[PDB]
């Protein structure tokens, strides 16, 4: 039971890490959009076509 | 095929200590399902 | 109670005695086993990109 | 068939340091439940 | 009544359709990805720049 | 009632008139306190276009 135990803790940590750093990708995302947002926003033509 | 029922059943006259490590053994089986939940829970509370 | 917590103290010190013994097993045994579940888990593969 | 309700509970009259076993009697329980756990903690807090 | 209603159930069960296509796209990546990992420690595989 | 409602209504015109001399406080503040959470959190020197 516990050698089976182990490659389950060991891929519950490995599931979590995986799953956080796609959160941590994100999150970030989030963050660097609004600044984005912050740096557009001011009236101005937002280049395009 | 000659066969006898050889079921063999030795256990400790004193049973103390014996169901003690039975108590690991669904502690173990509890976090084996409670942490990697695989099967229905019903047979367990039956 | 202090005899029935004496008894099972002593048969949980006398086991974790024996999975200290056990643990002296080497790490490499534990590597060893995740190697087995490399070569242990499955032969084919499906949907491969 | 003769029975009688012997159910004796004498007391002292100063009942104060008489509860004071009980506080160890459940601290003790806790301790068993936590090293050997064999049953919920639950009941304890109902 | 049954005509419309035809039509519903016929919806629904197109919707749950794609959404099962869905997940049998995801449920294998995560097998697969389960499989990359275990052949990227295998040796090494990857490594980084 | 009425020596209730007029401690109330007094209460509420003189919070509200100290409220709106508070509001006369530019919105500029406002951008600035925005300023100092773009600073609070970004980090990461420019290797960018």
């Amino acid at each position: 039971l516990k050698k089976e135990f182990e490659l389950s803790k060991l891929q519950q940590r490995l599931g979590r890490e995986v799953e956080e750093k796609i959160k941590q990708t994100h999150r970030k995302y989030l963050l660097q959009e609004q600044l984005k947002i912050i740096k557009k926003e001011l009236g101005l033509e937002k280049d395009d076509k | 095929m000659v066969e006898v029922e050889n079921v063999v059943h030795e256990d400790f006259q004193v049973t103390e200590e014996v169901k003690a490590l039975t108590a690991e053994i669904v502690k173990t089986i509890r976090d084996i399902i409670a942490l990697n939940p695989l099967y229905r829970e019903s047979v367990l509370q039956m």
